[PDB]
């Protein structure tokens, strides 16, 4: 489940305007 | 876990395919069949020997996200397993994907394609939504690992907007916008049959898409850029080569303002489709606003981007200003409606950005196959 | 002379007194009115109050009233005292679907059949403006499916599912005056069994049955392809023939000697009873298939003025066609 | 929305609730229904639509009015109609109970289902038959229940509103009259 | 298709693309690749730990040993030259190539590098083909396992050689489609005139084997292919083990492609039904 | 030859119990169910009927008042023909919502088997659907006795090509 998933994580300026 | 898994990923202009556990798809190829119109049934090429060839009929068997022929798809997973990957069916675990709102008549044609025909001895199909928003956590913070977000996936048919809370996809609450990439390379191609000639009738449409792909970028007002385009024409104004299929005469084209009309048909879908007029800005915050109260927070927090067509510059800035625009109005109107006393919290919105964008759904089927739990998911052969 | 409504079926069909009109169901929960303007036929009302599938129309002519009937536990009665038509509510008191309906000769009455194991005797009461009913159960084990009247307005024959076919009495005193002495007995209180029929051994559902103009004879059809014919003057008698062809769906008197029936076959044809107590075969009347209607044929009715003289009757059925057949 | 048909909550709540008017029922025996839904096809039905489309409407139309008897399928915590029923007239003095068993009267017309009058009947009986009268199956027979539902349930508080301005029509005392408001303001009738 | 290639196409590919790379002078990028082929073997491409310049490409059969025993290692020499390298911890064969000294033709060493399988593989062949050539008969035969239920047996005589096949079926309709395929091999040696033999016996060993201790079932085939000298000479000895090299992967694939081509008439049937169907109703 | 009779004698057979009317059940108020599925009423039910040419090939006929049920067991020469038979009649049974008078799983003992009600024989004629079903027993045996040969055939030009190079 999401534990094995984050498990195998590691494993394997003009804008304001 | 004695071979690992095999993923492949269907689509409408590309298929993606590899094995569990590395990081990049070891075949991207486009989704075309060709064939000649005993055992003339296997004469056929798919992928890159389809897209030019001159005495075989090509064609497109996946249109909208969608199976249109069967025929074809079958011969098509048959020269996938048997030359490109070079996998004996009889002895790998398969991770498929569905299209967002797929019927049981298509998710069960499948696995009579594969169990039948192939032995496969477990299948796994997987909605696309909880598969991208895995891959969103190789680059955030370690602090902040949920499977609670919205995700706007984009390609080259037809756009979703799908949100996730915990684990599962809330089906009522998923919206499509009919803009995708193959609109965006029409509008420029209209765009660049106007104005330059030399572009031979033939080569318009692969023009049109390096075009598309090599130069093009989002800005946040069009009259400025306008204006700085005739001002300063040197920094803004870029020359492509090209070769002709037909005596190898090489010609230029210059890119002028085609370079940011291209992809804003996005944040204005008037400008080539008549018959929509609502901003993407728009149609994520009233996705997000039809959902269960307690979790109308958690998902602003995280609105995760998968699929080519995100790829432009500068794409998650403009949706982050738009809604953050649209949602400080309606808290101050609240705010006024309750005189001034109490002030609410101002709501954080934030978009995530990733190395790994255009292939975002392969990845989530590595990384989840790759788990010694799998194998205890799938459907195996005797259940069939 | 073949006439298409519709391509959907027709579930039963109804005339008025001129034959200008008729009343229609295409198999929904509508009855569909249509004038003749001309030599064309053009619709010219719609009736809406059912909420499911209508199964029995009637149209009484003297008063000019239609009495309808449906699946939905409900009947209504129809009359024109505006342009538009208005209905007047009924109460059946059943609690399964009804499934035929049958105005009476001098139509103060009408009897609905239901499959309750029930037959309604429906008559008017006007200190509150409705029509109320009276039940008859005692010896039915099954669904009615067919219904009749008598000339003197008091006896009623019945078919049913429970291979009998029964002749009972509906003698209402508050509405009818005393009758006289038929063949068929001489004590009529209401609801007591008259005669009964249907020992054959391998009998069949009763689809149709039918009186004679003098009153005094009795036909019915089964589904063992038979047709049976039970004489009351002389003596309680039956003859029964049995005939090689489909079942037949439906049964009508022309005269006191002739008898003409239609069904699944798509003809109609004629038999012949004798003074005797025989039943011969005499002919068809219709010397893709070989046939003007194209599917099974659910009612037959008279286009002239009924069993007095009869010169021309009307088929309908499933197909959508409606046709009009000439002895003459 | 589990067959691929997606209809959005506001623009199309008028256009499901013709399919729910049309093709609903309540089943009598859960087991016929379900392998009748298993090993045949006579329950799929097709709907058109005004844009033209055909769906498809198959197990679902015994699946949705079911919320009534077990409500824990859209989470609301409860009974049950036919439960609630039992628990309202086992709450009464002892001598008024049976005057309640005989008459009770469905209204309304969300009571128009097929087969919802046959179903409370037996849940009913079952319920009087292991929860009072537990075991010894002879005196059912003498304790009657019966349930009125004439085919005009939709409009019964109409039609009796018919009768009671008939009956009371003339006698100025049932309406409360313009010149009482003008001095007292309130009513006591 | 209809017959299967010999050459892996991932490490095609991905040397093809970083040897033109590097020739262009641009600065290579890391690649960390895990794949599988068939017959349960697994290879990896990857950096020498830590260094960017080289790759490597090592292999990884579950049944190597006694491939070394009939002499594998010197196939190996003879072949790839100086490219072999101390194997990598968990592999047996391993590959080095180094991006700066890289001759100028591209295309043999990249083609080279697919074949690993077929190069580990044709000693035995090989060196039972030599026996007829020098006339030193008299030897046993040998035994090869592909996976965990089936073996490949080789033996050579003054006259002939012969590889014996052991093949296993799954479903039960495969059994009957190997039934109609395979029954057709037995009279292609009589359909031509320069061909070799094929022999084949159902649920029983030949008499060769039944000596030994096979597997008797329902469910194991022998397949029995017979060479004469005229194939197995110096000349065309390549384009002989190149294809006695896959024979079971071929048969399974056509097997598979059989019921897919079922299908298809299938569905043309299920059309037509629904079409006359259809053309009864009124409408 | 011997299938023209047995063909005649199964289109005789259909044709005098395809006569079905409409019934509303007598059990239940408003449901309208088929009376050969729901088996409530003894009365409502026919006799059954069974036709056969040899002993591995017959017809059973069910009839009711609004209802008719059709099994039909094929012919199996040798285990090729027996689970190609099988593979096709999975086949049409999966597709059973398109086929609106197929029945999902078939009656023990038999292959495949029809359902017709009253409404599939108001919406369509009558002599059509018994065509059907006689094409339908024929259709198939030649359908996989092609197949058959189908198969065979793609052995040759396998086995030539493979020994053709080496
Ligand atoms: N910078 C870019 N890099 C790559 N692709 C780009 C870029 N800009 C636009 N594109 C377009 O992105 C699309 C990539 O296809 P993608 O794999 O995302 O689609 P898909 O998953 O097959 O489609 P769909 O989800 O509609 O079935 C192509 O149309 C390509 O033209
Ligand atoms: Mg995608």
């Amino acid at each position: 489940p999401t534990s094995g998933i984050v498990g195998a994580l590691m494993e394997v300026d003009e804008w304001e305007d | 876990g004695r071979l690992p898994a095999c993923v492949v990923d269907c689509g409408t202009g590309y298929t993606k395919l590899g094995y569990a556990g590395n990081t990049e798809p070891q075949f991207i190829i486009p989704s075309c069949i060709a064939i000649k119109e005993g055992v003339d049934d296997l004469d056929f090429f798919i992928g890159d020997e389809a897209i030019e060839k001159p005495t075989y009929a090509t064609k497109w068997p996946i249109r909208h996200g969608i199976v249109e022929d069967w025929d074809l798809m079958e011969r098509f997973m048959e020269q996938v397993i048997f030359k490109y990957l070079r996998a004996e069916p009889e002895d790998h675990y398969f991770l498929l994907t569905e299209p967002p709102l797929n019927t049981p008549e298509n998710r069960e044609y499948t696995a009579e394609i594969m169990f039948e025909s192939f032995n496969v001895p477990g299948l796994y199909i997987a909605v696309q939504a909880v598969l991208a928003l895995a891959a969103s956590w190789t680059s955030r913070q370690v602090g902040e690992r949920t499977l609670t977000g919205t995700v706007i996936d984009s390609g080259d048919g037809v756009t979703h907007v799908i949100p996730v809370a915990e684990g599962y996809v809330i089906g009522s609450c998923i919206k499509h916008i009919p803009i995708a990439g193959r609109d965006i390379t029409y509008f420029i191609q209209q765009l660049l049959r106007d104005r330059e000639v030399g572009i031979p009738p033939e080569q318009s449409l692969e023009t049109a898409k390096a075009v598309k792909e090599r130069y093009s970028y989002v800005c946040p007002d069009l009259v400025k850029e306008f204006n700085k385009y005739d001002t300063d024409g040197s920094k803004w104004i870029k020359q492509y080569t090209g070769i002709n299929a037909i005596s190898k005469k090489e010609f230029s084209i210059d890119v002028g303002y085609e370079r940011f009309l291209g992809p804003e048909i996005f944040f204005h879908p008037e400008f080539a489709n008549p018959d929509f007029t609502q901003p993407i800005s728009e149609v994520v915050d009233e996705v997000i606003q039809n959902c269960p109260i307690d979790v109308r927070r958690p998902l602003y927090k995280n609105i995760v981007l998968s699929g080519g067509s995100t790829m432009f510059r500068d794409f998650g800035r403009r949706l982050q200003r738009d809604l953050k625009r649209t949602v400080d109005a309606r808290l101050k109107l609240s705010e006024e409606l309750s005189g001034g006393r109490l002030k609410p919290k101002p709501i954080d919105v934030q978009v995530i950005t990733h190395h790994m964008q255009r292939y975002a759904v392969w990845f989530g089927g590595s990384m989840l196959a790759s788990t010694p739990e799998f194998y205890q998911v799938c459907h195996t052969k005797k259940d069939y | 002379s073949l006439h298409q409504f519709l391509l959907e079926p027709i579930t039963c069909h109804a005339w008025n007194r001129d034959r200008t009109q008729i009343a229609l169901s295409p198999n929904n929960h509508e009855v569909h009115i249509y004038k003749k303007n001309g030599g064309q036929w053009v619709k010219a009302h719609e009736l809406k109050e059912h909420n499911g599938h209508i199964t029995g129309i009637d149209w009484a002519p003297k008063s000019d009233r239609i009495v309808t009937c449906g699946a939905d536990r409900n009947a209504y009665v129809w009359s024109q005292k505006d342009g538009v038509w208005k209905p007047t509510l009924v109460i059946l008191r059943i609690n399964r679907a009804a499934t035929f309906v049958k105005w009476s000769p001098l139509e103060n009455k009408f009897a609905v059949g239901s499959g309750a194991r029930l037959i309604s005797v429906c008559y008017f009461e006007s200190e509150n403006d409705w029509w109320v009913s009276k039940h008859i159960k005692k010896p039915i084990r099954s669904t009615v499916l067919s219904l009749d009247w008598h000339p003197n307005n008091v006896l009623l024959a019945a078919g049913s599912c429970d291979f009998k076919c029964r002749v009972f009495s509906a003698y209402i005193k508050e509405v009818d005056e005393k009758p006289a002495s038929t063949p068929w007995g001489s004590k009529m209180p209401f609801g007591q069994l008259m005669s009964e029929f249907g020992g054959s051994g391998t009998g069949g559902w009763v689809h149709g049955v039918s009186f004679s103009a003098s009153g005094s004879r009795l036909a019915w059809v089964s589904h063992d392809s038979t047709v049976s014919v039970a004489d009351a003057s002389k003596s309680v008698q039956v003859s029964t023939l049995k005939t090689e062809f489909l079942p037949l769906l439906s049964v009508s008197f022309v005269s006191e000697n002739s008898v003409v029936a239609a069904g699944h076959d798509c003809c109609p044809m004629l038999f012949n009873y004798d003074d005797r107590g025989c039943l011969t075969f005499v002919s068809k009347l219709d010397i893709a298939l070989e046939t003007l209607h194209q599917n099974s044929i659910t009612q037959v009715s008279i286009y002239e003025v009924d069993k007095q003289d009869c010169r021309k009757f009307c088929t309908t059925g499933i197909d959508g066609a409606m046709t009009i057949w000439d002895f003459k | 929305l589990l067959r691929g048909y997606a209809f959005n909550h506001s623009a199309d709540f008028e256009t499901v609730r013709m399919i729910k008017e049309k093709l609903c029922y309540v089943g009598y025996n859960i087991e016929q229904e379900q392998k009748l839904a298993l090993e045949t096809t006579v329950l799929v039905e097709s709907y058109t639509l005004p844009d033209g489309r055909i769906i498809k409407v198959g197990g679902e139309r015994f699946e949705a009015p079911e919320a009534l008897f077990q409500p824990h399928l859209i989470n609301v915590e409860g009974v049950g109609v036919a439960e609630l029923l039992f628990n309202t007239i086992q709450a009464a003095d002892i001598d008024t109970r049976s005057e309640f068993y005989k008459h009770i009267v469905l209204s309304g017309g969300s009571t128009m289902y097929p087969g919802l009058p046959s179903r409370l009947e037996r849940e009913l009986k079952q319920l009087y038959l292991e929860r009072v009268l537990k075991g010894d199956v002879e005196k059912l027979s003498k304790f009657k229940i019966r349930i009125e539902d004439p085919p005009r349930r939709k409009h019964m508080v109409f039609l009796g509103g018919a009768v009671l301005a008939d009956i009371m029509k003339d006698k100025d005392n049932f309406w409360m009259t313009r010149q009482e408001y003008q001095e007292k303001g309130v009513r006591v009738l | 298709m209809i017959l299967l290639e010999v050459n892996n196409r991932i490490i095609e590919e991905t040397l093809a693309l970083k040897f033109e790379n590097a020739a262009a002078g641009n600065k290579p990028e890391a690649v960390e690749v895990t794949f599988a082929d068939f017959d349960g073997v697994l290879y990896h491409i990857s950096n020498p730990n830590g260094d960017k310049t080289k790759v490597m490409v090592s292999i990884s059969l579950k049944f190597y040993k006694e491939l070394q025993a009939h002499g594998a290692d010197e196939l190996l020499k003879r072949v790839y030259g100086s490219y072999l390298v101390n194997p990598e911890s968990g592999y047996n064969v391993s590959l080095l190539y180094d991006l700066e000294n890289l001759p100028a033709s591209k295309d043999s060493i990249v083609h080279q590098a697919g074949m690993l399988k077929r190069n580990c593989f044709a000693s035995v062949f090989e060196k039972y083909f030599q026996f007829q050539e020098e006339g030193k008969e008299g030897e046993n035969r040998a035994v090869i396992h592909y996976r965990d239920d089936e073996t490949m047996y080789v033996e050579s005589k003054k006259d002939r050689v012969t590889v014996v096949f052991s093949t296993v079926f799954k479903d039960d309709d495969d059994v009957v489609i190997g039934k109609v395929f395979m029954q057709e091999f037995k009279e292609g040696r009589r359909a031509s005139h320069t061909a070799p033999q094929v022999l084949f016996s159902h649920r029983e060993p030949p008499l060769e084997l039944k000596d030994t201790d096979a597997a008797v079932g329902d469910n194991i085939g022998y397949i029995t292919f017979v060479l004469f000298p005229r194939h197995t000479n110096a000349s065309a000895r390549d384009n002989t083990i190149n294809l006695i090299h896959t024979f079971r992967d071929y048969l399974h694939y056509h097997i598979k492609c059989s019921k897919a081509y079922i299908h298809t008439r299938m569905r043309a049937k299920t059309s037509d039904f629904l079409k006359v169907l259809n053309r009864a109703r009124p409408d | 030859a011997t299938l023209r009779p047995y063909l005649s004698a199964v289109r005789a057979t259909l044709q005098a119990a395809l006569c079905l009317e409409n019934f509303s059940s007598q059990v239940v108020e408003r449901h309208n169910k088929p009376e050969v599925e729901v088996r409530s009423s003894k009365e409502l039910l026919l006799q059954p009927v069974t036709i056969s040419r040899n002993e591995k090939e017959k017809v059973l006929i069910e009839g009711s008042i609004n209802s008719v049920r059709v099994s039909i067991a094929v012919k199996q020469a040798d285990e090729i023909e027996k689970i190609l038979c099988h593979k096709f009649m999975r086949f049409m049974m999966m597709r059973a919502e398109n086929f609106f008078i197929l029945r999902r799983k078939p009656v023990e003992g038999y292959d495949i088997s029809f359902l017709i009600t009253n409404f599939h024989t108001e919406q369509m004629y009558k002599h059509k659907l018994v065509d059907f079903v006689i094409h339908f027993m024929e259709e198939i045996d030649k359908e996989i006795s092609e197949m058959k040969l189908s198969v065979n055939a793609r052995a040759r030009i396998v086995a030539e090509e493979f020994l053709k190079n080496f």
